[PDB]
Order: C-alpha cells, then sequence, then structure tokens
C-alpha cells in the first residue's frame, strides 16, 4: 500500500491523450473528459 | 441640347439641397 | 341567424380562394409534382423498373416538342401497368389517374366562363405584371415572371453552382469548368454553346443513374476491373473508384446526390429552354454606350411603402452584404482566404474613394477591375478547392518522406494542400500516423461561407453594369457635392 510516484502519473496522464483519432470528434471529446477527471487528483490522493 | 442639360442640373441640385 | 349567413359565406369565399389555388398549382406545376416523387422515391428503393422511366424522363427534356406530351401520357400509363403485374407506390396509382382528373377539371371550367380556353400564367390583371412592384400578391406573381429572365438565370446558377459544389466529388470539376466558361465571358452564342452542353448534361444524367443502376441487385459480373486498377494498394485508391463513379456495389448511394442533380438539371434545362425564346436587356445598353456619360432615363417611381425600403436596401448592398459576404470569407482562415484580406480592405478604401467623386475616363476601367477582382479571385479559389480535394484523397508525391523533404512537405500541406473532406472515405495506419503527426482542423468545406459570398457576387455584378444603379451614381456625386 503505497503512493504513486509522478512518473506514473506523468505516463498515465500522456497515455491518456494519444488515444483518439484524426476524424472523429467523439474520440477527442472523450479524451478530453478522460484527462479532465484525471487532474482533480494530485498525486498526494492516489493509492496504489 | 447641353443648354438643357445644365439647366436640369441647375434645377435638380437645389431640390436635392432643399 | 345573420351572423350564420355571415360565416356561411366566409366560408364559401375561403373555398373559392382553396379552389383557385388548386387550379393555379394544377396549371403552373404540372409534372412538377409527379417528377420529384418520381426522384424521392426514387432513393427509397432503386429497383430497376425506375431505370425505364428515368432515361424516359430525362429524354422527355431531350424531345422538347409536341411530341414531348406523348411521353407526358407515357407518364400517365406507364405506372400503371407496372405497378398492377407487380401486384406509396399505390398513392401513385391513384395519381397517375389525377393527371386525367386536371383534364376533367379543365373541361369543368371551360363551359363555366365565357372566356378563350388557354393556359393563364399570369391570372391577375397584366398591367400589374409589368409592374414589377410593391403592395401585393404580385410579388409571387414577380417570382413566377422574372423566373422567366432575370431572376431565373441567377436563381438556376446558385442553385446549380451551390448544390454541385456541396456535394464536392466528380461533377465539381466539370461544372467548375462550367463556371469558369460562364462567368468569364458574356455572349448569347456563348448561351447557344451553352444550350449544346445542357443537352449533353440531359443526356449524362441518366448516364449517372445507369451507373448507380449498372447492375442487377447483385450478381458480381463486371465491375471495369475499378478503373484500369492502377498499381497502388489503398482505400487511396478505393476512393479512386469512389471518384470516378464507375460501378461501386456495397454503398447506398446518397440521396441528396441525386436529389439534388436531378432537380437542379431540371430546372436548368427550363430555365435555358426559356432563355433561348425571348429577348434580354443586360449588356446591349453597354456597347451602346461604349459605342462618363451613362444615358439610360426611367422614372424613379413612387416611395409609398416596400418600395422605398426595397430600392434603399438595393442602394446599401453595394457597402454591406457583399463585403460582408467576402468578410465570412476572411472567416474561412485559410491561406486562400488571405488572398481574401488583403484584397477586400483596399476595395472598401480605393473603391469608396474613387466612386464617390465619378473618376474621370476611368469608371469603366472601375467597374471591369471590380468584375475581376471579385469575380475571378472567388472562382479560382472555389475551383482549386474541390482540385485540392482530390489531390488529397489521392496519390501523388506522397507527403510524407525525408527529413528535409519531409518538413517543407509538412509545411505545403499545412497551408495549401490540407486534408480530404467527404462524409464516406477511409485510410490506413500509416497515413494515419502521418496525420497524426502534421494535424489539420478537419473542417474546410467551402457550403458555410464561400457560396453566399459567390451568390451575392454575381447578382450584384449583374447588376453593378445595368439596371438604376446607372442611374444611381448621379445621387452619390451630388451628395459628395451638396
Amino acid at each position: 500500500l503505497g503512493m504513486i510516484k509522478p512518473d506514473q502519473l506523468a505516463s498515465l496522464n500522456q497515455a491518456l491523450t494519444d488515444s483518439y483519432t484524426t476524424r472523429d470528434t467523439n474520440s477527442i471529446l472523450r479524451s478530453r473528459m478522460s484527462v479532465s477527471y484525471l487532474k482533480g487528483y494530485t498525486y498526494e490522493d492516489i493509492l496504489i | 441640347s447641353r443648354k438643357l442639360t445644365d439647366i436640369r442640373s441647375a434645377v435638380d441640385l437645389p431640390s436635392l439641397q432643399l | 341567424h345573420a351572423a350564420g349567413d355571415t360565416l356561411v359565406k366566409k366560408l364559401h369565399k375561403l373555398a373559392n380562394q382553396t379552389i383557385e389555388l388548386l387550379w393555379r398549382f394544377f396549371e403552373v406545376h404540372i409534372s412538377k409534382i409527379v417528377f420529384v416523387i418520381i426522384a424521392i422515391f426514387i432513393a427509397n428503393n432503386i429497383n430497376a423498373l425506375y431505370i425505364p422511366l428515368v432515361i424516359l424522363l430525362s429524354l422527355a427534356i431531350c424531345l422538347p416538342s409536341a411530341a414531348d406530351g406523348i411521353f407526358s401520357l407515357f407518364m400517365c400509363a406507364y405506372l400503371f401497368l407496372v405497378a398492377l403485374s407487380k401486384m406509396g407506390v399505390i398513392v401513385s396509382i391513384i395519381a397517375l389517374a389525377f393527371q386525367s382528373i386536371v383534364i376533367y377539371r379543365q373541361r369543368h371550367y371551360r363551359a363555366s366562363l365565357g372566356l378563350p380556353e388557354s393556359m393563364r400564367a399570369k391570372v391577375f390583371p397584366d398591367f400589374h405584371h409589368s409592374h414589377f412592384d410593391r403592395s401585393l400578391k404580385n410579388a409571387i406573381q414577380f417570382l413566377i415572371d422574372y423566373g422567366f429572365y432575370k431572376f431565373g438565370l441567377e436563381i438556376t446558377m446558385i442553385a446549380i453552382g451551390i448544390d454541385i459544389f456541396n456535394r464536392m466529388d466528380a461533377l465539381a470539376a466539370i461544372q467548375c469548368f462550367w463556371l469558369v466558361l460562364f462567368a468569364l465571358n458574356k455572349r448569347v452564342f456563348v448561351r447557344r454553346i451553352w444550350v449544346f452542353y445542357v443537352i449533353y448534361m440531359a443526356i449524362l444524367y441518366p448516364l449517372q443513374f445507369f451507373s448507380y443502376v449498372g447492375l442487377p441487385p447483385d450478381s458480381c459480373i463486371e465491375y471495369p476491373w475499378s478503373y484500369w486498377i492502377p498499381s497502388y494498394s489503398d482505400d487511396a485508391r478505393f476512393n479512386l473508384s469512389y471518384l470516378l463513379n464507375l460501378s461501386i456495389y456495397g454503398v447506398n448511394w446518397p440521396s441528396a446526390y441525386l436529389i439534388g442533380d436531378f432537380f437542379v438539371l431540371l430546372l436548368a434545362s427550363c430555365q435555358l429552354a426559356v432563355f433561348r425564346r425571348e429577348g434580354e436587356d443586360n449588356d446591349s445598353i453597354y456597347n451602346d454606350g461604349n459605342f462618363e456619360n451613362p444615358q439610360y432615363d426611367f422614372i424613379d417611381t413612387k416611395k409609398s411603402y416596400v418600395d422605398y425600403f426595397k430600392s434603399f436596401v438595393f442602394h446599401y448592398g453595394h457597402w454591406i452584404t457583399l463585403m460582408s459576404t467576402l468578410a465570412a470569407g476572411i472567416a474561412g482562415t485559410s491561406l486562400f482566404a488571405l488572398g481574401y484580406i488583403i484584397f477586400t480592405l483596399t476595395m472598401l478604401w480605393s473603391g469608396n474613394n474613387l466612386y464617390v467623386m465619378n473618376s474621370t475616363l476611368r469608371s469603366f476601367e472601375h467597374t471591369l477591375k471590380r468584375w475581376n477582382a471579385l469575380l475571378g479571385y472567388t472562382l479560382f479559389t472555389i475551383t482549386m478547392k474541390v482540385c485540392l480535394q482530390i489531390f488529397g484523397c489521392v496519390f501523388l508525391s506522397w507527403f510524407d518522406q525525408s527529413g528535409g523533404w519531409g518538413k517543407t512537405l509538412c509545411i505545403v500541406r499545412q497551408l495549401f494542400s490540407i486534408t480530404c473532406v467527404n462524409n464516406e472515405c477511409h485510410v490506413l495506419k500509416e497515413l494515419e500516423d502521418f496525420s497524426k503527426a502534421c494535424a489539420v482542423e478537419t473542417k474546410e468545406g467551402n457550403i458555410g461561407f464561400d457560396v453566399i459570398a459567390l451568390s451575392f457576387l454575381v447578382f450584384q455584378i449583374r447588376i453593378f453594369h445595368s439596371w438604376y444603379f446607372q442611374h444611381c451614381m448621379v445621387e452619390y456625386r451630388s451628395e459628395v457635392i451638396l
């Protein structure tokens, strides 16, 4: 039971962005929502 | 000819100014 | 009581008005309501039965004669026989009987009044039709009569241009050449060449129909090897075929495509056929004046509401509406719209300063300046739009190779060749990461702003050199002097 290093949080956030496709706007909207969800938790409020 | 056009212009212009 | 009698007479008046509406729609339209049910439900099923009766209608337009009436009786029964053998189409079964009902109701009107039996497009006094003007039913009457010469040309022109350009595929290029040749020159002999080209188009429309119905539902016989099946392997080559409209089986062909071209080929053919009939007053005056002294004279009419504001906005259109549609083009945010940007401001400044005071020996050169400047630009940008999207959809000096060449080509696609826009198409993985790296806004289509712009500039450049605007500059110079 431990916290999360900032490297892992940065990796997750970076992976969230590139998930979409070039054409579909729904993919962009989903990526934006998923990224907005993560930023509300600091690394000091995440438990692995 | 030319005098008719001149008097037509000199009649129309004061009407527009008024 | 008396109130009941007055209500009954009001109901009778309403019935008389509705009967007049039925009669006028019977006489004025005739085959329109049939031809469109023909195409709307054509899109709905697309099975062979339509083929015989679609080539039928196009040839019917290509046989502009009284023989056309034999094909009209064909439109009457063709459906009844095929519908009986196959047993909303049942509504069409009684709808063809309604054509005979139309003739039956015509005979009823013949014995009622003591007037000669003939078609009447102008039902209320003919003198008001020459009035062209304010206060009443003459508005719809105007929609009728100037559909014949002056408003009709602009209406069909904007219709064909905007519809085909928003279709944004194949046809786009041929009718782009049509636009270049039509708007570049001004001539009635070129209009006869255009009479022979619309005759060709009247055959080419059933060609498109047959391309869409080239084979029975499915038997997998032939598909011209997908237009020579080039050498590449991609959804790009799939879309090369999407483009040359050759055979293509697994597609629900866009209903909007057929409805648009069919209806806008009917309107254009009718408009041009009427155009060949009578004369014109657009440009014969200009060659007479050419052969600072414009000498067309006419009354300034009466300021009695409606006409006052109509002619007043007609005056203001030179400034606000045309330039504002060019400003929507400015907001198109494209490298081509940049040319619009430092074109429009110069137009404002220079043109205002120049024909506020009726520049000497330069009015004709200035109106040619406006004509070329704001027609050639919009046509060139609208012509490349479709050509560059053709280039992007297909394969040619692919923009993904080398480091320095890759950078230069990425910059090139950044501002010039951009990306293809079409509702149905496909891409592969390699081009997927290429588009990921290069990035684009995926929204470019000109239907947003260019169409309204072009509409205004043509509609007003056919006026900026004609009609009462020639008399209007007198007001401009008098206001400047006073």
